[PDB]
């Protein structure tokens, strides 16, 4: 019954504000850093930010750094993710997906569930 | 800043043939590479979680391989709904996660 | 071969004799007796002199054209000497590479003695042939002797039996335990090889660590040692007390190159080299017990009893490939299954050559012992 | 009298008398000096044509300079002959 669904996803105008939740379900965030994947319309994969919410360690892509805040909320198991100062490269599909946690075999489980993805455009 | 280059950028083939599917690592990265399997409007799906190990709940015919900072996806039977793009993501940390561009596999015709 | 074969005899003759007297004297006096390589390698050193002994008759019996004036005793003996040699080589080799495979992967006198008093009695039984069957015998009318190989109708199949002997019994079986124990040290070189790589690794980028000023050094040094980490837990020591301590301290190890990245990216440095430098604890508590172990099995590798079992194992068995092709073809002739006259006379006319580079092993032995000592 | 080896074998063949093992006759046509010209051998039989005697064999080997390192020499069963 593990489930991870996104929301905030929709059409803000460049250099807005954005809110992205990653409300998930059948774990907790206390016990896996949930990651967030972004795509652009017919490209790959790319990485952008992860939180880890035992350590409290949040890490942002070169490319996103600074501009973009990752947090989380363990009552609510949101991952939510502001972005701000959005430009033209941000508009792609996000996804969440999530990590376990070093030692053991969820951690070399990268990615193994993920998020159903929610597209934000600019 | 490991980079991941996937030598095939399209894999056009028929179904019951053999595809491999060939991802190099600019750096040693261990075993610590994943393979997916993205349908066009849908969510990736894992593979192979370490460098050879498969999944649980995929088929059988997906098999890894490492030989080095070179990785290599082979699926044996091309079923028709092996049909997608698949992409190695290296993960040898958090903040070190880089995905390859992807290799469409298509119908041969 | 009427004088280039007496002429090889005779340089195995002198060197050997004059070689393997000093390969006794040095093992008895330098290399002393405390290990069973070293008694396999006089037990070795002894047969190579009895047949060294025997040679100089057959030198003289393939100097006259295939004539025997020596008596049938001494053709027997002479045959069984040399039957002896074969065998007891192939067995003393074989104990050898056993010896070693125990020695580097696995980590007593008697069994030695026992084990050279079972290969002495061994070879001698499986001597026999020449023993029982070998015979001068008189060609024709024509007063020639030769120190042929007798067999009634009641000891029918002694030819094919006697090649058969030679090449499964002698040679391959051997070979294949050879190539196996050979096969099981490479495999533990090489995993012993790929943890001391590895460590070293992590050891050059923690070095690097504590020479560094900003974080991107310190951050690219981290991902090259958790790399090298993950590579090293994964060369598990060949052989729960085991794969329960060792991958437990390097899951300690990645732990602390972990928390040594997070502080590295939030752009600390002095808490990124503290957590480096408290990286070589989990060494000393849980790794540095296998560094040693791989150090030390890396270690029987370049000491000279090592290169000197594998060169006279290697050259041994790579000399005695032709004779082992032509027994073969013999045994296919005389089966029927080949009667091409073309190749009979290869096979003929190349059997002394191939008998006589063959038995070099008993004379270049001792030179192994200088050219890697 | 004849005797017979029970070959029809392309190596040397030969009949020895053992009174000891001494050469009689062998073909691959050669004879013995003191028996030359009385006895004739020819497959493989040996005709006698008067009559020393003793056990006689018959051997298969090849010819002098071949297969010399492992020269086999087989035999056959004795067949004593009638005086
Ligand atoms: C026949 C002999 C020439 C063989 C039979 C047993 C052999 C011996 C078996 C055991 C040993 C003990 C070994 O010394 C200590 O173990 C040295 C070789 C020697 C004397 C061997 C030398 C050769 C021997 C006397
Ligand atoms: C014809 C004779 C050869 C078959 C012999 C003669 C010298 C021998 C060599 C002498 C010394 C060595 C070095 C030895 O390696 C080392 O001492 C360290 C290097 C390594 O790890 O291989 C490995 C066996 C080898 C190549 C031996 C292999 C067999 C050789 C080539
Ligand atoms: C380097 C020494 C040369 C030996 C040798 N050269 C010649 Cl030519 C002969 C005549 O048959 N011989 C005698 C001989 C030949 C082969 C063997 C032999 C070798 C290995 C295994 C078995 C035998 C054997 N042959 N007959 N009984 N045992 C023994 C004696
Ligand atoms: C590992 C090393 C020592 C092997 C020794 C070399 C081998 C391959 C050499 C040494 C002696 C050689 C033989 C010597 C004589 C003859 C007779 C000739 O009419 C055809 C070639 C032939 C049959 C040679 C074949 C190759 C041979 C068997």
């Amino acid at each position: 019954e593990v489930q991870l669904v996104e929301s905030g996803g929709g059409l803000v105008q460049p250099g807005g504000s954005l809110r992205l939740s990653c409300a998930a379900s059948g774990f907790n965030v206390v016990d896996f850093s949930l990651h967030w994947v972004r795509q652009a319309p017919g490209k790959g994969l790319e990485w952008v930010a992860y939180i880890s919410s035992s350590s409290g360690s949040t890490s942002y892509a070169d490319s996103v750094k600074g501009r973009f805040t990752i947090s989380a909320d363990t009552s609510k198991n949101t991952a939510y993710l502001q972005m701000n100062s959005l430009r033209a490269e941000d508009t792609a599909v996000y996804y969440c997906a999530r990590w376990g946690y070093w030692p053991g075999e969820p951690w070399w489980k990268a990615f193994d569930y993920w998020g159903q993805g929610t597209l934000v455009t600019v | 800043d490991i980079q991941m280059t996937q030598s095939p950028s399209s894999l056009s083939a028929s179904v019951g043939d053999r595809v491999t599917i060939t991802c190099r690592a600019s750096q040693s990265v261990s075993s610590a590479v994943a393979w997916y399997q993205q349908k066009p409007g849908k969510a990736p799906k894992l593979l192979i979680y370490s460098a050879s190990s498969l999944y649980s709940g995929v088929p059988s015919r997906f098999s890894g391989s490492r030989s080095g900072t070179d990785f290599t996806l082979t699926i044996s039977s091309l079923q028709p709904e092996d049909f997608a793009t698949y992409y190695c993501q290296q993960y040898l940390y958090y903040s070190l996660v880089t995905f390859g561009q992807g290799t469409k596999v298509e119908i041969k015709r | 071969i009427f004088v280039m074969i007496p002429t090889l005899y005779s340089i195995i003759f002198v060197v050997g004799i004059f070689g393997n007297s000093l390969v006794v004297i040095v093992i008895y006096f330098y290399m002393k007796l405390k290990t069973v390589a070293s008694v396999f390698l006089l037990n070795l050193a002894l047969a190579d002199l009895c047949f060294l002994l025997t040679l100089p008759l057959w030198a003289v019996y393939t100097a006259m054209e295939y004539r025997w004036p020596f008596g049938n005793y001494l053709c027997k003996i002479a045959s069984a000497s040399v039957s002896f040699n074969l065998y007891a080589s192939v067995f003393l080799l074989t104990c050898l590479s056993i010896d070693r495979y125990l020695a580097i992967v696995h980590p007593t006198m008697l069994v030695a003695k026992v084990t050279c008093i079972i290969i002495w009695l061994l070879a001698g039984l499986a001597s026999l042939p020449a023993i029982i069957h070998r015979n001068v015998f008189f060609i024709e009318n024509t007063n020639i002797t030769v120190c042929a190989f007798h067999y009634e109708s009641q000891n029918s199949t002694l030819p094919i039996g006697l090649g058969l002997t030679k090449n499964i019994l002698g040679f391959l079986f051997p070979f294949l335990i050879i190539l196996t124990s050979y096969t099981l040290i490479w495999k533990a070189l090489k995993k012993a090889y790929d943890l001391e790589d590895n460590w070293e690794t992590l050891n050059d980028n923690l070095k690097v660590i504590e020479k560094a000023d900003n974080a991107a050094q310190v951050k690219d040094a981290l991902t090259k040692m958790r790399a090298a980490a993950l590579d090293a837990q994964k060369a598990t020591p060949p052989k729960s007390p085991e794969m329960k301590d060792f991958r437990h301290g390097f899951d300690i190890l990645v732990g602390q190159i972990d928390d040594a990245l997070k502080l590295a990216n939030e752009g600390k440095v002095k808490e990124a080299q503290a957590a480096a430098e408290q990286l070589k604890t989990t060494r000393n508590a849980y790794i540095q017990k296998y560094l040693e172990r791989a150090r030390s099995t890396l270690d029987k590798l370049n000491d000279d009893i090592f290169k000197i079992i594998m060169a006279i194992v290697l050259f041994f068995f790579f000399s005695w490939i032709p004779h082992q092709i032509f027994t073969f073809l013999d045994v296919l002739i005389q089966l029927g299954i080949i009667r091409d006259c073309r190749i009979a006379d290869i096979v003929d006319t190349a059997m002394p050559i191939t008998i006589c580079i063959a038995y070099f092993n008993n004379c270049l032995n001792p030179l192994f012992y200088g050219f890697l000592g």
